[PDB]
Order: structure tokens, then C-alpha cells, then sequence
């Protein structure tokens, strides 16, 4: 069961899931994520990079590293095996010397319209789902909508239409309309995760990329309590 | 859990009534008798043999009867003892007028009050409240006004002074009341419990709530209950702390943490609740919702003897997402039988400033009788060609003779004669207002509720 | 372009008065006499020897006198003939009541009317108007109400039926009027010309305008004039066609193209004008601005006998960009001399629900006398421990004894006694309202005008 | 006088200014523009590219060619003679196969920044009116704009900037410095003056305008005549 990830985290006194664990968990709820695998060696990756498909992004996985980039724990646009051997040894090299679980091999995410899907716990209303457009639209303008879980289809659709930036989803200069049904589906499932898993205090799906067909969560945080 | 015997008790005790007619307990007892309670009333006082002609007792447990409700009006340092005695007496509800609990920082005393009540299977209203009124039981257990107009509106207030003032204000605004409930600190019984009762109450058709907040962990149930109630009865919430700054301020008055503005709003939408930003808006909407059926379609007609009032109406509706469409040709033809050629039929229908009184009769009658008309807002600008009361009575006659019921609101502009005409209409339970924007906002509340109800229905759709 | 002798004429003619008292001309003549015009009044009728006890003439040019103003109430097919005669008689202003011009598609007739007036150096008001009133000249040349309350508000209306009704409504809302001007089709004289007169008029302190649109090429001068007026006198505009949909509706009613909503709004901002979305708001704001000086700083105090009214106030102010700050320690100390320990001094100052009448006197007096207080909103929720009229009298006494002038608004909530108390306050020119939100919105208009004036001042800064 | 551009255009029955003429005009009012030159020959283009400084953008200029990229009349980041002769030869080629040409516009490179739009329109009631908004989706998709009737005071310019919902894009955010608000105010006022003073200008578009921590630059401009 995916609950094993939460149980293991709790027994080890962790207050969050590691990146791959978070991706696995939300995937098990039917929310599409960037394809990932965990490498316990430089060679274990070749089957996985091959399987996943180049170019693959590499990320260090360690309870220690809250920020992956400052330590030098990230490597982007790796387009071949030789390029994995290099980006792999470099990240081992780098983080070790900065900080003495494995390497995450992650698929490339084609550009699209970025979204955020949140889950928080309100003192009065309990698990609550948050939606907004990515980038400046949430971070700078704070354009978000909320619905208390569980979400109906009516809740998901209306909370999407309610944000000021909504038109970024229905086609504009050099960008096709994106899959709104797939967004609604993910919102509802995010609410279900909150309702069902009491040990999840908070969850962040950020960034989520929406395409003309389907969506993909690129990064996800799950906070425990 | 069942509040049937709170609102319709066989026996009520008033603990803390006194020979001194000025004390709160005595004021409550006086209202109970004045308003005409038909059950048994038991004044409770340590020394008095009788109060206001009724046999008095020193303890509720001395009463040779089963007391349903004890209204407690003794100081906070005496409340817990009374609670134990009421518990022993088997009392179901403790209506705790008394102040001096969580609202002044004595959170522990308040929690002990509830803990103690519950150990006897007893529920608590309040504390820190001005009581409650239930019209169908001729029950006025408040120290507020002695009387209210009878009707189908239940008003729940978390505020004290404003709540008791609003109780009086309902009379001036001609709002018929089924119940007034002061909930105050809301330490036990709350909005959810009350909504459950009013849901089943055939006497209550509209619920208005002055609300600051609800207790932690209570929100999910609030939405669950409120949404189902909204399927049949509109809920209007006057939210205290609508803004970030207001939310911070109101929270410290209640001795609580400030709730999320955005999430409350979302909860209200998911509940089908209408959020009012002001007393006037709440009362205006409550009036219309109390006295009208919900529109069954978008075919709203505006009738006016002037383009200007009509434009104010159009702008106001537009602000509420309501847009007018061309009237039915049948309606236009009917009205052309008496209207000048230079009248306008774009909707609003402008019957021009030359319109005498009976044109309001005929126009209103034609609109309401037309099968493709769902709602009517009637606008009147006083001229020398008309009498305001004449216009009002024409509207009344048209409504009666339409032999149906569609939502109607009326806006009349003018001097003292318009003021009296508006009053006349409202005392006939026809929602009337002294400006076209207020009449249009009132009708807008009817459509907002229809859409709110539709939101809830869609959200409950089966997969 | 000087309107001195329009508003203060020596002689007025009424063309189209009749033996028949029911005709428009006769109604206007009756109001002129009734309201007490002291100049010469010349009824003009083809056959009558005298009307209303005054020698009548068949033509204005037959009058042995210089007629300043001709109020023309004959059918459209006879207006131009009357204009030529008035031109020959040298009349300066033609007040053309008559309808049937541009508003019904007769653009050519309307343009001919103006060109012909101008060929005699004559100006035109309207056509398609209900006349005008000027209180300081005891001149009621309308067929509206015979009387208004005297005061310093000038009301200009582009609407007819709504305008004449609003004229009556001012009485009900206790608004003192210096002038009523119906401008109707606005074919010649318009808002810019009128604003120029009211600018220089010492009898007028506030200008309220019901405005649908202004003529092409007139907007720049409108801003130029209005902005300068706003330096000393507030202008409130009730805009018809605030919304896209409303703009189209009102435009085709006037027989014109629909103007840009966004650009009109910018023009109002550049003019220091306050735009009202409703009659109620406009009247509520006009009252406060008419009876109060503008606040000289941000130090606004709210006084309340209940946290709930205070929170409604806080939210409403916040909605208007007005934020309260802590009261001066001196004020807090003054009030602590009579207030209970559990009162709240965060601003609003909560003197608690136990507050008797005289606490409103003392609290108000202390606030208004404090040098670090710029404005005061007093809120009152009726309970049995107070009398609404008592509270009102206390506020009145506090203001008088404060021996100064700071802006004050009052919000009182309660039953019939509060209605009477509010009336009492308003008849003494203390801006009072039946809800805390309306009192707070009214005070917000005082600050809105201060900020608008400041916009204009900075806008006129020299490089 | 720069008015000669307007007079010449009208005399030749044109209903707008060509890009180089428009840029010259607004520059003459003190509004900063991309340095430009008009190519009077394929060889004249390199001489200007040299003078202006690489990298240079190249643009087709013709009364007929209403469109930019669709026709194929544009080329960015050309850093040499060879790269100019190549991009020029196509520029004759590309646009024709998709129309008398005034010439080829050689334009200096515009470093990226925060894009703005400054508009000038004529309102039937209020006459010349200045429009402001953030570029990209913010005007085109969201219609986030502000208006002030000309002439503009400094108070008008500043307030109309702060009034747009996208305003915060001008005051520093993730990976972008605050931009020169004063330079924006100055350009708005001057746009208003252009409208007030030049009655034969029906409407004007400064789009895109790029704002930097110091100063601004108009990258493209339309001026419509009447
Ligand atoms: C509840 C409250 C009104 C009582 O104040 P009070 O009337 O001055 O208090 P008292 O001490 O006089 O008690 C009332 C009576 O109850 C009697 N009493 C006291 N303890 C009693 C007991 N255990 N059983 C029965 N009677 C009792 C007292 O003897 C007195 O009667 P008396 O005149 O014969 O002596 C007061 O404490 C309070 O809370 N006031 C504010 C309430 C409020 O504002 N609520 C919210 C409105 S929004
Ligand atoms: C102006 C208007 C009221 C005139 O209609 P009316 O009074 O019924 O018309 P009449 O033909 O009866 O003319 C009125 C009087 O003027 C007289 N009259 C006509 N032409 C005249 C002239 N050239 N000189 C002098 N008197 C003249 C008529 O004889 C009549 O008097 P009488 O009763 O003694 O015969 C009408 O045409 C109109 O426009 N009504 C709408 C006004 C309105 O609502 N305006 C907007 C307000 S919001
Ligand atoms: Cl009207
Ligand atoms: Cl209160």
C-alpha cells in the first residue's frame, strides 16, 4: 500500500516525504506525474534513463537537502548515457563535499501552461484544495481559488473558472487551450488525498504543466503531521 | 440533539428573576408573560414565594414538573451550581444569558460549563446571549423587544447588542419573524444545530445569520447541513469580518483565532448561502425571499414609467450578472393596446411618464399572466399624473388577479406619498423599496438563490 | 454663457398656460406663484385675458417689459414660432419643456431650434425637460412638487421622470436644495455651463448630477471646469450606463451613440468627481457632504456600544480603503473615567452594551474636543438600557458644546424609536442613517472627496 | 519639421506612417526609440548595420505589407556583413512570396525587459486619450488597461500606471529588477501631447515599449492618420 510510505516516514520521525515518495504517492491516486525512478548506482540508471527516455533530469535524494539546487544537486537537459555518467558523478561529488538515499532519474517536461494545486488544512473546514496559475499569477498576484474537500465536479470546474488568470487555459497567442477536464480530475483527487490521509498536513503540486491533452505534476511536496 | 423541546417546551424555568423588576431575569420573565406563552413558567429565586403571579421555587429541582428549558440569569460564579441542579432536575436545555466566560478570557469556566451540562445529557445555548424567541410557540425568552411581526424568517445572531437591535429593526422593515436566537459565545449549540431544526420547521422559510465564525472542526458539517437546507430554504449570512482587517478585529472580541476570509467565502458558495455585506442588503434580500417563490427561469421583465429608473435597474442587475432579454411579443401586443406609440419595449418596458395609475394595473397583470414571464420588477417615478397609493393598489390587484405567484419586487421614487405607498405594499407582503436599485438588488437576491441552489444540486449530482 | 439672469430673472414668461388648470403650462404657472416668485410673471396664451390673477398676453413680444426667461410649454409643431417671437422680444433664455425632438428622432428639428435661438443670442435649456427651480430666487418653474427643503445642494438631472421624482424624494431624505435643473435632451446649455454658474453661486455647496452622457467634443472642458469646481465644492455623479449593457440601453433611449464606460470613469477621477452607483448612495453621500467640513486628517474615530456594529463599520471602511488606527491616549483616558474595565479601545471604541444615554454625550464630546481626532462615526444599537432619542440628544449636545466643526456621521439600529431618533438628527442637519454600514459609507464619502480634491490639486501642480 | 512626415504621408494618400517615419516622429517628441536606418540599397544596409552596431534586426518597410512575420519580413540577431546580406536577400525573397517596398529597416538590438503598451486614441466626448498597460497577455488577453484624457499631468501619468492590476510587474519580482517608472510617466505625458497637438493623428500605438531599471525604449510603433 502507498500508506507504507507514510508509515515509514512516521516511524523515522520525518515531517515530509522525499521527492520520489511524494511522486509515487500522488501517482497511486491517479494524478499523472513526470515518470521517475530511483537510482542506487550510476549504472542502475542506464536501464531507467533508457526506459524513461532521454533527456533525463537528475536529482539527489537525501533527507538532508531541502533545496536541491544550491548544493548543486540538480542537473538538467541530460541527453545521453555518457551525459548521465557525468551528471551523476558530479552530483555525488558536489553534495558530498557540501554535506558528508540515491539519485532520482526524471523525465523531461515539455513546456506548457504551468499550474499550482494545493492542499491545506483549515481550522474550521478541514482539508481544502487550492488552485491557481503558475509563475507570477500565484506568487506575485496571489490569484487563487479554494474549495473545501471533498470536491464535486461542480466545485472543481467553478474554482477553475473563478481565477482571474483563467483565460490562460482557454487559448491565447501562441498557446492552445489546455485539458481542463484533466485539471478538474486532479483537483478532485487532491481533495480525496486530503480527506483520506489524516497524516498529511499539507501538499504542494507545483509546478503542474497542463497540455492540450492531459497534465503532468513535475514537482510535489507532501508534509506530514 | 433534537431541539423540538427547546423551541416548543412544555415548561420553562427562569433562574434569576427577582422582586426587583429591573433585573435581567425579571425582564425576561415579563417578556415571556407579555408575549403569551401557554406552557408552564417557573420563576426560580432563593426567597420569593411568587413572581408576577406565578409560584416561585428556590431550585429548578424543586419544581413538581419536568422542566424542558432553564433560562439562566445569575452571575457567572453561580452558574455552575444552577447547571448541576438543572441536571438533577433532568433539564434538556440551559439557555445561559450570563456573561463572563470565554469572551472575557475565562475559557476554562466556559469549557467546564459545557462539560458539566453534557454529563447530564443537557445542551447549552450561549453563554453570553440575550435569549431566544419562537413565534409559533408564543415564546419570547429574551430581554429584547416584547414583540415582533409574525412570519417565516428565523434570525440567528452571534452578536449581542447588534442582534437585539436588529430584532427591533425587523419591525420597522416589516419582516415577519418565526424566531430570534442569540447564540453568543456559541460554546455548545451552534448554527449547524439550529439549521437542522429550522430545516424541519414548517414555520420557517428563510434563515438569516449574523455570523463571526464557527468552531474549529465544525466547518465540514456546516457545509453538509447548510447545503441541504439551501435546497428548500434560502440562507443569508451577514459575515462579520468580511475583510482581512475586520477578521483580525472581530476575532479578538470573541477571544478566538481569525478565520480565513477566502475559505469562508468558498464554504458559503458550496453551501448555497448568500453572503450579505451589510444589514440593509441582508434585510432587503430577506424580505424578497420571504415573500416570493423562486424564479423558474431567466425571463425577467422590468416595467417602468421612465427610462432613467429603468437604466439604474439595468446597471444594478448587470452588476449581479443578470441580463434582460426581449419581452414576449404576446406581452408587447397586450401592452400596446393602451400604451403610446413612443413607448419602448426593449426590456425594461417603458410605459412613459404619462402613464396613469391603471396602466400599472394592466401592465403588471399582462406581465404576470404571460406564460413566458418568470419574474417582474415594477418601477415607479412619482408624477402629477399618478397617485402613489393608486399605483400600489393597481399592483396589488394585478398580483391577486394573476391568480398565480411569480416573484415580484417594486421600486417607487418620490416624496411622502411614495413613502406611505411603499409602506402599504410591504405591509401587504409585497417587497417594495424607495429606489430602483434596491428593488433590483432584491430581485437579484431571488435569482442569486436560484443559482446558489443550482450550484448545490450540481455539486450533489450522482456519478 | 452667463446664467445669472436664468436663475435670477426680473421677468419670466410661461407660454402655454391655460384656463384649464390640468395642462403642464398651468401647473408650472401655479408652482411659480405658489413658491413665491417676486419678479414679474407673464402668462402667455392666445385668448385668455388673465391667468391666475395676472394679465395674460398672446405673444411674448406683446409684453410691455424685457422678458429674461420664457418657459415654453406648447407642442413641438408650435415651438419654433414661439422662439422667433421670443427672439424678437429679446428674451435671453428659452426653457423648452416641450418633447418630440431628438429623443424621438427629430434631430433636425432640435438642431433648428438651437440655431434659431442662437441667431437671436438666445440660449436653450432642454428641450424635453420638466423645468428648473432656484430657491434663493424663490423660483419654482417646474411642474414637479411645489416645494423643497431649503439648503445648499444643486441637483442637475438629465432624466425626466426619475429627476422629477428625485426632486420629491429629497424632502423625504431631508436634503436641503438650492436648485433643481432638468436638462433633458441637453441640446444647448449643459452640465459644463451649469457647473460654471454653481461654482460662483454662494448658495450652493454641493452639486449632484444624474448624467447619461455629454455631447461630442465637450468632455475636455467638462473636466477643466469640474476639476476646478471640485477644489471647493464636491460633485457627485449618478452615472446612467455604468455597465456596457446599460450604456447601450441608455444611449438608444437618448438617440445617441454609447460612450466609453472606462473613459468616463477616468474623466470623473480627473475631475475629482465622486461616482455613485445608486440613488441611495448619492443621497447618503450628498447629505454628509452638505452638512460637514472635509476631514483635515486620517484620525477617524468610531464610537460604538457593541462590537458587532463596530465590525460592520470596520469592514465597510476597509472596502473604501479607510483604515482605523489606535485612538489618542488622552481620549482613552478621558473615556476610561466612566467606561467599564472590559471596554475595548482598539478603535472602534466599544463603550459596551451597558452604556446609558449620557455615555454617548460624554464619549462624543471627548472625541470631538480631542485635538488628535479628525472625524467621528457614532454607532448605536438600541437596547432597553437606553432611549434612542436620549442618545440622539446627547450627540446633538456634544456637537454644539464641542464648539468646533469636525465631520460626524451617526448610525442607529433599532425599532420605531430609532427611526424617529434618526429623523430627529437629520432634521438638525446631523447626517444619520439606520445602519452602521450606511453611516460608515457616508463618512467614507467625506474622505473620498478629500482624496479626490487632493488628486485634482496634485493634477494642477505647476512644473 | 517632423510635421513634414505627416504632410507627405497625407499628400501621398497614406492612412498611416511607415515604421521609420513613425519612430522618427515620436523620437522628435523626446520619447526614446530603437536606433534605426532605412536601407536605400542592399549595400546601404550593411553600411547602416556597421554604423548602428551589431547585432541588428532587419524589417521590411512597404505601404503594402501590412504584416510582419506572416509575410516573412523580419530577421533578428544579425552580427556580420555576411549575416546581413543573407538575411537581406531572403527579405526580398520571403515577403514577396506570401507590394512596392519603401526599403529595408535596419534596427538596433533591444535587450529584453518588461514590455509595456502606450496607446493614444480619440474619444468622441473627451478627445485625445492616453492608454497604458503591461504587454503580452496582460493587455491582449486580459484587457488590463488604464485611461487618462489628455493633456496628462504627472499625477495622471503616475496614478494610471499604479492603477493597472499588473502594476507589480514594474516594481521588482522573481528574476526581474524594478523598472524606471519615471521614464514611463514621461513617455505617457508626451504621448498625450502628441495627441493634443497633432490633429491629423487619429490613433497611435507604442507597442512593444520595453522598460528597464533605467529608461525605456519604444521597439515598435504605429501612427494612423486622418
Ligand atoms: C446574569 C446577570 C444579568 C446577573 O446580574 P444580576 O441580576 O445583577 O445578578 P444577581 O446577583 O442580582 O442575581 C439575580 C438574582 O438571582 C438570584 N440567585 C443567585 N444565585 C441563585 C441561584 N443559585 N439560584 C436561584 N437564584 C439565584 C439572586 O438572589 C438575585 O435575586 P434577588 O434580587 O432576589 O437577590 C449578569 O451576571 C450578566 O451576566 N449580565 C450581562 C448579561 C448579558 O449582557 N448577556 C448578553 C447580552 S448580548
Ligand atoms: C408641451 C406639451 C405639454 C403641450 O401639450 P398641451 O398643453 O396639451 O398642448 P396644447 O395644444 O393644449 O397647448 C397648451 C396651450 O398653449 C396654447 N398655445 C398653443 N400655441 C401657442 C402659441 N404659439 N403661443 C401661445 N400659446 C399657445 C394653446 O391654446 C393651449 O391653451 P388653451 O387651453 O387655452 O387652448 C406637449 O406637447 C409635450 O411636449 N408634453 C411632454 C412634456 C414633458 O413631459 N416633458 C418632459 C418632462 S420630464
Ligand atoms: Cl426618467
Ligand atoms: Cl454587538
Amino acid at each position: 500500500s502507498s500508506r507504507d510510505l507514510l508509515l515509514k516516514a512516521k516511524e523515522n520521525g520525518r515531517k515530509s516525504l522525499l521527492e520520489h515518495e511524494a511522486k509515487y504517492f500522488i501517482s497511486s491516486y491517479g494524478i499523472p506525474v513526470t515518470n521517475i525512478r530511483l537510482a542506487k548506482s550510476e549504472e542502475e540508471a542506464v536501464n531507467f534513463s533508457r526506459e524513461i527516455g532521454f533527456p533525463v533530469v537528475l536529482k539527489i535524494v537525501s533527507p538532508q537537502v531541502v533545496h536541491k539546487s544550491d548544493v548543486g544537486g540538480v542537473k538538467v537537459n541530460l541527453r545521453s548515457e555518457e551525459e548521465v555518467r557525468k551528471a551523476y558523478r558530479e552530483i555525488i561529488e558536489n553534495v558530498k563535499r557540501n554535506v558528508p538515499e540515491g539519485i532520482l532519474v526524471q523525465e523531461f517536461a515539455p513546456p506548457g501552461v504551468e499550474l499550482i494545486i494545493g492542499l491545506l488544512r483549515d481550522p474550521q473546514f478541514g482539508p481544502t484544495v487550492m488552485f491557481g496559475l503558475g509563475g507570477v499569477f500565484v506568487e506575485l498576484f496571489r490569484d487563487v481559488s479554494f474549495r473545501v474537500a471533498p470536491l464535486s465536479e461542480q466545485d472543481a470546474e467553478s474554482m477553475i473558472k473563478e481565477v482571474k488568470a483563467y483565460k490562460l487555459l482557454t487559448g491565447f497567442r501562441g498557446m492552445e487551450p489546455v485539458d481542463i477536464e484533466a485539471i478538474k480530475d486532479a483537483l478532485i483527487r487532491a481533495g480525496r488525498i486530503g480527506v483520506e490521509n489524516e497524516e498529511i498536513a499539507e501538499m504542494d503540486l507545483n509546478p503542474v504543466i497542463a497540455y492540450p491533452k492531459g497534465i503532468k505534476v513535475v514537482d510535489a511536496r507532501i508534509i506530514l503531521r | 440533539n433534537d431541539l423540538e423541546r427547546l423551541f416548543n417546551p412544555s415548561a420553562i424555568a427562569v433562574v434569576g428573576a427577582s422582586k426587583d423588576p429591573s433585573k435581567i431575569g425579571s425582564q425576561i420573565l415579563r417578556n415571556l408573560l407579555s408575549y403569551g406563552f401557554k406552557g408552564k413558567v417557573y420563576p426560580i429565586n432563593p426567597t420569593a414565594d411568587e413572581l408576577m403571579g406565578l409560584k416561585c421555587y428556590p431550585k429548578v429541582s424543586d419544581v413538581p414538573d419536568k422542566v424542558d428549558v432553564a433560562v439562566i440569569s445569575v452571575p457567572s460564579d453561580k452558574v455552575l451550581g444552577v447547571i448541576d441542579d438543572c441536571g438533577k432536575a433532568g433539564v434538556k436545555f440551559a439557555v445561559v444569558i450570563t456573561s463572563g466566560f470565554k469572551e472575557v478570557g475565562n475559557e476554562e469556566l466556559e469549557e467546564e460549563l459545557v462539560r458539566r451540562a453534557h454529563s447530564y445529557g443537557m445542551r447549552v445555548l450561549g453563554p453570553n446571549i440575550f435569549g431566544y424567541l419562537y413565534a409559533p410557540a408564543r415564546l419570547n425568552a429574551t430581554f429584547g423587544p416584547k414583540d415582533v411581526l409574525s412570519g417565516n424568517v428565523a434570525f440567528i445572531s452571534q452578536s449581542g447588542a447588534l442582534g437585539i437591535a436588529l430584532m427591533g429593526y425587523t419591525v420597522v422593515e416589516n419582516i415577519g419573524i418565526s424566531s430570534i436566537v442569540s447564540v453568543g459565545n456559541k460554546a455548545d449549540l451552534d448554527d449547524v444545530d439550529l439549521l437542522d431544526f429550522f430545516d424541519k420547521d414548517p414555520n420557517t422559510g428563510v434563515i438569516m445569520i449574523y455570523l463571526e465564525g464557527i468552531a474549529p472542526g465544525r466547518g465540514r458539517m456546516f457545509i453538509d447541513v447548510a447545503s441541504r437546507v439551501s435546497l428548500r430554504k434560502p440562507i443569508i449570512v451577514i459575515k462579520a469580518g468580511r475583510t482581512e482587517v475586520g477578521a483580525r478585529a472581530a476575532a479578538s472580541h470573541t477571544g478566538s483565532i481569525a478565520g480565513s476570509v477566502a475559505i469562508y467565502e468558498s464554504a458559503f458558495k458550496q453551501s448555497g448561502i448568500l453572503m450579505a455585506k451589510s444589514v440593509e442588503d441582508a434585510f432587503d434580500w430577506t424580505k424578497a425571499l420571504s415573500w416570493n417563490p423562486i424564479p423558474e427561469g431567466e425571463r425577467l421583465i422590468v416595467l417602468t414609467n421612465g427610462g432613467g429608473a429603468g437604466v439604474q435597474s439595468t446597471d444594478t442587475f448587470a452588476d449581479n450578472g443578470i441580463y434582460l432579454s426581449k419581452p414576449p411579443e404576446s406581452l408587447i401586443q397586450e401592452i400596446k393596446k393602451f400604451v403610446p406609440p413612443f413607448a419602448s419595449f426593449a426590456n425594461p418596458i417603458d410605459i412613459t411618464g404619462m402613464a396613469p395609475d391603471d396602466w400599472y394595473y394592466m401592465g403588471t397583470l399582462a406581465a404576470l399572466k404571460n406564460p413566458d414571464v418568470d419574474a417582474l420588477t415594477v418601477l415607479y417615478c412619482q408624477t402629477a399624473v399618478t397617485t402613489p397609493i393608486g399605483v400600489a393598489k393597481g399592483i396589488v390587484d394585478a398580483i391577486k388577479e394573476a391568480g398565480n405567484s411569480k416573484p415580484v419586487t417594486v421600486g417607487m421614487v418620490g416624496g411622502p406619498e411614495v413613502a406611505e405607498a411603499v409602506s402599504f405594499l410591504n405591509k401587504q407582503r409585497i417587497a417594495a423599496y424607495p429606489t430602483p436599485e434596491r428593488a433590483s438588488s432584491a430581485m437579484s437576491a431571488l435569482y442569486a438563490y436560484a443559482r446558489a441552489r443550482s450550484y448545490v444540486m450540481k455539486s450533489l449530482a450522482v456519478r
